[PDB]
Parts: C-alpha cells; sequence; structure tokens
C-alpha cells in the first residue's frame, strides 16, 4: 500500500516521497479458536481474566477497582492510564527528516533492527519531486556516504532512526530504509579471541582438509567465465514450506 | 560470573573547606557531590536494579558503623537502590541542605582516613551474595589530606594496599576549589584503578566527574547464551555452538495491575469458565478449531503443534555461498551471533576456528537450515564470518565468530508497483554533492536514545520523587533545523530554482415504523455505521463491523 | 517443646531489617523440635496448637503476617519447611484441632505465589498423611 510522506533537509528543502513496503516477515492470517469437544460451538466456551486479591482470596475484585503500576527499584509507583496518556512523548505526526550524511562504512549489516524494510521510491506520477529524489540518490551512489533518517509512522508510533542506502537498478531507482539501534538497544559482550588461542589452533592438514571441503560444497559456479557468479540453489526464492 | 552483582560504596568528605567555598553562582562542592551521587543512584536504579549501593560520609561529628569509629557515618548500607534512598539524600542540597547536614551530621573533627577504608571493607565483606566488582569513589575537594602526621599517611597507604590486594578498586573523583592546588599528591599510590592520565600538576577545573555523563537513564545489562545448538556439517559429524544476540529491541517493563484501595499487586486467574451449564473444562474436551466459509475444520491441541515440526533443533549446514551474493536489501530479523562452545561436544572450537579462517579467507558464508526450538519450521540462514576487530587500547569491538543473517523466503518479499525511470543531469547532482558534503556526519552507534523510553523513565522519576514536573528530555533524534539551515547557506535556494518549477509549492432516534418504511424505501443510506451498530446492539441482534453485515442481517430479519 | 518459644521466636517477626535472623529462627525451630524425639507423655500436643497455629501468635498464620514481608517470604518458606514437616509423627491417634488446621493448610496453599515445590508439595501431605486417618469424626474435610 502507498505510504505518503515528505523527505526534508533543513527547513525549506522538501521532496514529496512515497515509501512502499518491502521485505517483511509474514505470518498466517487465520487463527485457532478454542472450541468445546461436545457440540463444536465456540459460544459454549467462555474465558475471562478474574483478578483476585492476595490474602485468603476474595469474592471478586472488579475491573473498575484496578489501576496500573510500574516497578521502579524495589517498590512500586502507582501510575495510571490517564497519566500515561497525559505525560508521555508527543511527536509531530509522520516525519522522514534527514539528520545528516555519513560514510557508507560506519553502518554495517549487523547493526540493523526492525521486522521490515522500506523502499522510499519517489512522489506520485508527477515528475517534479522524482527528479530531485533521483538527483539525491545519484549523488549518494556515484559518490559515497549514506543518509541517516528520522522516521515515524504515525502520531502514536514511536520515532526511529535508520539508514537510506542508494539503490540503483536498470529498471527503477530508489533508496531503502532499515532501522538502526538506539543507545539502550545495544548490547556489548566479551568473547575470547579465536586466533590468538593456542589450544584450538588448527594444524596445516586440518586447514587443507577444510579448504577442500568448502571448495567442494561451493554453491556458486563461475560459469562461462563471464565474471558472472551464476547461482546454485538460492534460498530467497523458495516459498515458506510452513504454509504449504 | 553471571550471577554476580556489581557493588559500589561512595565516600563523601565533610571537612570545613569541603563545605565553605567561593561566593559565586558555582555550586558548593558538597552540593556537587550530593547531586552526582543522586545522579548515579538514578542511573543505577533504572539500569541494573540489582547492584548494591551505599554511601558513607566521613569527617562528620556523629558516628554510625558496625565497629565504633569516630567521625565515620554510614548513611545507608549495601542494598539495591530505591526511591526512598534517593529522597533520603536530596535533603542536603542547597544552603538549607547544608545547614541541615551541619545540624544533623556536623563537620570538622579531624579523621584518620584509615578507619573509613576499614569500614568500607566491612560492608563489602558483610554481603551474602557474589561480588562481581568492588569500587569506592572518593569525592574530595582536597588532594593532601595529611602531611603534618606521616604515621597516618603510612597507615592509610597500607590499608589501601590491603584493599587492593583483597580486590577492591577505589578511584577518587577529585573536586576542584578556588586556590591553585589540587596536585597529584598522597593519593597517587592509592588509586587502585590507576587510570592513565597526563598527571598534570596544575589542574584548574573539576576533575573526572563530568565523565559520568550524568543520568544515562536507559540500560539493561545482561549476558547469556540464549540457545545451545548443534551445527551438523553432515548427518554424523556435529559441533556445538551457542547463539547469542548482539543487538535486541529494548522495551519498557510491563505494567502491573494494582488494587486501588490498598495499592498492592493483585494476582490474576485466567480460567475457561463453564458452558452456561456449570463446571470447569479439561484441556481434553476443548479442541482447537478454524472456519473457512461453510467448512469447519476441527483439530486437536497437540496436532496443532504437530503440523509445524520439520527438523530437530540445530543448524544443518548445506553449502557455502560467496559474500557478494548476500544482498543488503534482504533483511528480516536482527542478526544473531555464533560462538564455539565446548560443553556438549569437546573439540568444537578447533573445527570452528579452522572453518572461520578458511571461510573468511575465501570470502564465503556458510548456509544452514536454522531450527531454534522443538517445533519451529526451518528458516535458512547465511553464516557470515565476522573477523575480530580490536582497538589500539586492546578493547574488542567486533568479537570473532559467525553471524546469522536471516535470508527471507519468497513469501516475505513484497512487489512494488511499476515506476518510470527518470534520471537527473550534471550541474545539479554536483549541487546535491555540495549540500551533502556541507552536511557531514560521523555516525556512531552510541549516538541516539529512544525518546519514548527516555520520556517514560523521566516521568517515572518525577512520579517517584515528586519533582513537581517531569524532566523534559532533550530529543537527540530531533534534527537541528535552524543550525543546519544556517550552516547550509543559500545554495538550497539555488537547488530549488534549478529543478523545481516556479509554480511548484513543495508544501434512541429510531423505532419500529421508520425502519419498516425504510426497508421498502431501501436506502439505509446516511444511516451511519455508529447508529447501525447501536441499533443492532440495543435491539439485541448479532452485529459485526463491516457495513454489509448489518445491512443484510437487519434487512433479512426485520421484515422476514 | 520449651515454653519460651513465644518469647524467643515471636520477637523475630516484630523488628525491622528482616534481612537476617532467618538463620536464627531456623536455629530456634530446630531446637524446638529436637525435643520431639521424646515419646513418654509429651504433654505438648495440645500446647503447640495454641502457640504455633493460633490466630493470635501462631506460625501458620505467619503467612497472613508474612504477605507484606517479601524478604521474609522465602526465609519464612525455609523455616516453614521444618515447621510443616514437624507433623512427621505417625504414632498417635489424637485428632485435636485438626479441623481448623485443614483450612489453615488450604490457606497456605492459596497464599504463596512462589516456592511452589517448596511451600507446596511440603504442605498438603497433611492430607494423605495426617488426614484420611479419619472417618471417625469427619465434620468438614470432605
Amino acid at each position: 500500500i502507498h505510504w505518503p510522506c515528505r523527505l526534508t533537509i533543513g527547513s525549506n528543502l522538501s521532496i514529496r516521497i512515497a515509501a512502499y513496503k518491502s521485505i517483511l516477515q509474514e505470518r498466517v492470517k487465520k487463527t485457532w479458536t478454542v472450541v468445546d469437544a461436545k457440540t463444536l460451538k465456540k459460544e459454549d466456551i467462555q474465558k475471562e481474566t478474574v483478578y483476585c486479591l492476595n490474602d485468603d482470596d476474595e469474592t471478586e475484585v472488579l475491573k473498575e477497582d484496578i489501576i496500573q503500576g510500574f516497578r521502579y527499584g524495589s517498590d512500586i509507583v502507582p501510575f495510571s492510564k490517564v497519566d500515561e496518556e497525559q505525560m508521555k512523548y508527543k511527536s509531530e505526526g509522520k516525519c522522514f527528516s534527514v539528520l545528516g550524511f555519513c560514510k557508507s562504512s560506519q553502518v554495517q549489516r549487523r547493526f540493523f533492527m526492525g521486522n521490515q524494510v522500506l523502499k522510499v521510491f519517489a512522489a506520485r506520477d508527477d515528475e517534479a519531486a522524482a527528479v530531485a529524489l533521483s538527483s539525491l540518490i545519484h549523488a549518494l551512489d556515484d559518490l559515497d556516504m549514506v543518509a541517516i533518517v528520522r522516521y515515524a509512522y504515525d502520531k502514536r508510533a514511536n520515532p526511529q532512526v535508520g539508514v537510506a542506502f542508494p539503490h540503483i537498478k536498470h529498471n527503477y531507482e530508489c533508496l531503502v530504509y532499515v532501522q538502526l539501534p538506539f543507545m539502550e538497544d545495544l548490547r556489548q559482550y566479551m568473547f575470547s579471541s579465536l586466533k590468538n588461542s593456542k589450544k584450538y589452533a588448527p594444524t596445516e592438514a586440518q586447514l587443507n582438509a577444510v579448504d577442500a571441503l568448502i571448495d567442494s560444497m561451493s554453491l556458486a559456479k563461475k560459469d562461462e567465465k563471464t565474471d558472472t557468479l551464476e547461482d546454485l540453489f538460492p534460498t530467497t526464492k523458495i516459498p515458506n514450506p510452513r504454509f504449504q | 560470573k553471571y550471577s554476580g552483582r556489581d557493588s559500589l560504596i561512595f565516600l563523601v568528605d565533610a571537612s570545613k573547606a569541603m563545605f565553605e567555598s567561593q561566593s559565586e553562582d558555582e555550586l558548593t562542592p558538597f552540593d556537587m557531590s550530593i547531586q552526582c551521587i543522586q545522579s548515579v543512584y538514578i542511573s543505577k536504579i533504572i539500569s541494573s536494579d540489582r547492584d548494591l549501593l551505599a554511601v558513607v560520609f566521613y569527617g562528620t561529628e556523629k558516628d554510625k558503623n558496625s565497629v565504633n569509629f569516630k567521625n565515620i557515618y554510614v548513611l545507608q548500607e549495601l542494598d539495591n537502590p530505591g526511591a526512598k534512598r534517593i529522597l533520603e539524600l536530596d535533603q542536603f542540597k542547597g544552603q538549607q541542605g547544608q545547614k541541615r547536614f551541619q545540624d544533623m551530621m556536623g563537620h570538622g573533627s579531624d579523621y584518620s582516613l584509615s578507619e573509613v577504608l576499614w569500614v568500607c571493607a566491612n560492608l563489602f565483606s558483610d554481603v551474602q551474595f557474589k561480588m562481581s566488582h568492588k569500587r569506592i569513589m572518593l569525592f574530595t575537594n582536597e588532594d593532601n589530606p595529611h602531611g603534618n602526621d606521616s604515621a597516618k599517611a603510612s597507615r592509610a597507604r597500607t590499608k589501601a594496599g590491603d584493599l587492593r590486594d583483597t580486590g577492591i578498586f577505589l578511584d577518587l573523583m577529585h573536586l576542584k576549589k578556588p586556590g591553585g592546588f589540587d596536585i597529584s599528591l598522597f593519593y597517587r599510590d592509592i588509586i587502585s584503578i590507576a587510570e592513565d592520565e597526563d598527571l598534570r600538576v596544575h589542574f584548574e577545573e573539576s576533575s573526572k566527574l563530568e565523565d559520568l555523563l550524568r543520568k544515562v537513564r536507559a540500560k539493561e545489562t545482561r549476558k547469556r547464551a540464549l540457545s545451545r545448538l548443534k551445527l551438523k556439517l553432515n548427518k554424523d559429524i556435529v559441533i556445538s555452538v551457542g547463539i547469542y544476540n548482539l543487538v535486541q529491541k529494548a522495551l519498557k517493563p510491563p505494567p502491573i495491575k494494582l488494587y486501588r484501595e490498598t495499592n498492592e499487586p493483585v494476582k490474576t486467574k485466567t480460567r475457561t469458565f463453564n458452558t452456561s451449564t456449570g463446571g470447569l473444562l479439561l484441556p481434553s474436551d476443548t479442541k482447537r478449531s478454524q472456519i473457512y466459509g461453510s467448512r469447519q475444520i476441527i483439530l486437536e491441541k497437540e496436532e496443532t503443534e504437530e503440523l509445524k515440526r520439520f527438523d530437530d533443533p540445530g543448524l544443518m549446514l548445506m553449502g557455502f555461498k560467496p559474500l557478494v551474493l548476500l544482498k543488503k536489501h534482504h533483511y528480516l530479523r536482527p542478526s544473531l551471533f555464533v560462538y564455539p562452545e565446548e560443553s556438549l561436544v569437546i573439540g568444537s572450537s578447533t573445527l570452528f576456528s579452522a572453518l572461520l579462517i578458511k571461510c573468511l579467507e575465501k570470502e564465503v558464508a556458510a548456509l544452514c537450515r536454522y531450527t531454534p526450538r522443538r517445533n519451529i519450521p526451518p528458516y535458512f540462514v547465511a553464516l557470515v564470518p565476522q573477523e575480530e576487530e580490536l582497538d589500539d587500547q586492546k578493547i574488542q569491538v567486533t568479537p570473532p565468530g559467525f553471524q546469522l543473517v536471516f535470508l527471507p523466503f519468497a513469501d516475505d518479499k513484497r512487489k512494488m508497483p511499476f515506476t518510470e525511470k527518470i534520471m537527473a543531469t550534471p550541474e545539479q547532482v554536483g549541487k546535491m554533492k555540495a549540500i551533502v558534503e556541507k552536511l557531514r556526519f560521523t555516525y556512531r552507534s552510541d549516538s541516539f536514545e529512544n525518546p519514548v523510553l527516555q520520556q517514560h523513565f523521566r516521568n517515572l522519576e518525577a512520579l517517584a520523587l515528586d519533582l513537581m514536573e517531569p524532566e523534559q528530555a532533550v530529543d537527540l533524534t530531533l534534527p537541528k533545523v535552524e543550525a543546519m539551515n544556517k550552516r547550509l547557506g543559500s545554495l538550497v535556494d539555488e537547488f530549488k530554482e534549478l529543478v523545481y518549477p516556479p509554480d511548484y509549492n513543495p508544501e434512541v432516534e429510531y423505532s419500529e415504523e421508520e425502519l419498516k418504511t425504510h426497508i421498502s424505501k431501501g436506502t439505509l443510506g446516511k444511516f451511519t455505521v455508529p447508529m447501525l451498530k447501536e441499533a443492532c446492539r440495543a435491539y439485541g441482534l448479532k452485529s459485526g463491523l463491516k457495513k454489509q453485515e448489518l445491512l443484510e442481517a437487519l434487512t433479512k430479519h426485520f421484515q422476514d | 517443646g520449651v515454653r519460651c518459644s513465644l518469647l524467643r521466636l515471636q520477637e523475630t517477626l516484630s523488628a525491622a531489617d528482616r534481612c537476617g535472623a532467618a538463620l536464627a529462627g531456623h536455629q530456634l525451630i530446630r531446637g524446638l523440635g529436637q525435643e520431639c524425639v521424646l515419646s513418654s507423655s509429651p504433654a505438648v500436643l495440645a500446647l503447640q496448637t495454641s502457640l504455633v497455629f493460633s490466630r493470635d501468635f501462631g506460625l501458620l498464620v505467619f503467612v497472613r503476617k508474612s504477605l507484606n514481608s517479601i524478604e521474609f517470604r522465602e526465609c519464612r518458606e525455609e523455616i516453614l519447611k521444618f515447621l510443616c514437616i514437624f507433623l512427621e509423627k505417625m504414632g498417635q491417634k489424637i485428632a485435636p484441632y485438626s479441623v481448623e488446621i485443614k483450612n489453615t493448610c488450604t490457606s497456605v496453599y492459596t497464599k504463596d505465589r512462589a516456592a511452589k515445590c517448596k511451600i507446596p508439595a511440603l504442605d498438603l501431605l497433611i492430607k494423605l498423611l495426617q488426614t484420611f486417618r479419619s472417618s471417625r469424626l469427619m465434620d468438614e474435610f470432605k
């Protein structure tokens, strides 16, 4: 589906844009409904959360007598639904602002997030903003460096940063958006080096054997010697076997 | 290691010169230290709310410690940080806070500097848990506590060395005061971190206290395996690896239901109640079901999990692919990390290291079938060999190993509409290049913070310490529109004139009779969905959401 | 066993800083119970119930008096380990004050959100160990 927005640099430079959805994990639409094994009817079944007090149970504790609460340290601070809605972050609707431009080497495929990828194509059929966007992506592609973006879906959705690589093909021309990690979103671990170790250093015979192994099980042949890596069994075209 | 919790003990001076300071707008060093300790508390309660923190004022007139020692006060003992512990500390901020401390604690009363260090070790030794780290910051505005008595200095040095031998690393965050002396002095052989520094004699500013980056209010530290799988090169030869995650989405802790009258947590009890005939139901008389049109498919609970089982949990290697065949566009899930582990299979690390070396030598990536749990459908993965990268400071930033890359299936790829290729020209691609070069940026991972999480944490702080107004987070992901516009210059308008055409702006009430007459009238038109819904609800007929549902049901039933 | 049980251990759940002295309570409950080996006229069968199970200063009620004590809910669990295996004496036909102890055990079941194999599976052996040695009075259990 169409997703209109406006990519803006500074304050007065704006290009009408349309980010179409791209590769995203897809699940099964239908759902499993619990049904009693006596007449095959859902109406007979009935489930409901029943909040119950802690001391010697109780008759009931009603919905209207329940308020939110957030753990903060060893104790609990009583928040509330209305207070959450009142005092919280408030953005300014959908936005695709550009923070800046960084070399296309400081972002790496490992530091990606999100369950989706976007392809910010152009504006609609009017070929006015398309020229500006194509100029931007060509300036990013013939040169190097890539555009960081502050992207937000709606007023309610949280704003996220990301990268917009140039992506030029013989049929179309557009950028692609993928989320980046935040500061709290990042985890650093400590691992022992696998090269300076002496116990697990493999000998020459093992190296040659595994070299022959990986040369035998190569999944790509340089057929016709035309500098084309003709592909053997590729995994990006097999349909998800789970659904079938 | 895993179950150890870091521990911290502060040590705030309370000398006479510690309180009195220069008479200007600059904070008195005591208020600076109290604010910094409060900031550390606030940072450490939101992040890793299991460490131990305690504060031990020294130089006071009173005394409170396990072993009776003069002029040493332990305001709090080692425990998890709490809101009440913060509120017990903010009463010392300001001149009124200074007077409160003076009337409640005192000042002067020359100390020994050794019994305080002994006391700190006492609380460190009184914990019944593990001790991952032991640190003691020494907030002080003086650098030569002694010198008129060499015996006290020697005793302090001996006790500090003993603490270092025990495994206690103290690091003083020196406070600067008017004058000219904060010299490297009888504290140099005491700093057991022994941080590298120029050690310049004539320091004239506050020491490494701004280094706190005060209130980094977002973190959740943890290291765990997350899986322990077998990598089957073939049917019979298998190696054992662990599947860590380097980057994972951060979410705010879930809310807890509370009873309004007593403000105590209420336990929930979800149970499938009777069939309007009384009683409770078995997991054995409630089968799962699905409906497609008029066909109802009835399927048991275990058979539901049986239809999504393909392989045993493990990585089945299926070949090697050149790195140039792994396109950047394709991406589904955050990339995981693989390290060789030697608990299930001995000798996995050697084969893993040989495979890594000869796989990044030939710039190829292992292709495997990934099944993380017992009943998950297989999902292909390209194991990209990630070579270890290290800084000059011997700090690991990209640990060696294999990195998962989830290759999407063809089901997970969406198709774009046809678009017309329109290319730019020279003389404006150059202008775009000039603008981009004028907007340089050295992107770093530690650049931005989640604004929603930051706002939520600040709101919680305001609601737990009655700050009378929440702290407004500076939204780091907001573009500096005015600064970047001023830096850009007038070339943006040259761009706009160059391509954009001059004319291009870039920017109830119803009853029986009316429905009986309307069904013959046949409109049910300006009749809104909100009022169709209320009619069908208050009348009691079955209702849905789509308009055609109600438009058919009411029409068929009301007349026929 | 010793009449000073009230003085020695009811003081424990009265003071602040409940982190600690749980081992002291464990020592107290081991001392009061090492005397259980004696079998010649214990004369404490009717004494314990009014002291360790009473609604005034009992110990099974020290779950309703332990709800707010999270730090003394697993320490309470560890002491009530032995407090609940204390019933391990199947050599008596006496059945005094068993009716209310049945629902007391039921309350212990419906009180603790954790230690589910430690507080439970440690209670409700009163059933099948102490109860169902019955059908002579049988007023409420079934």
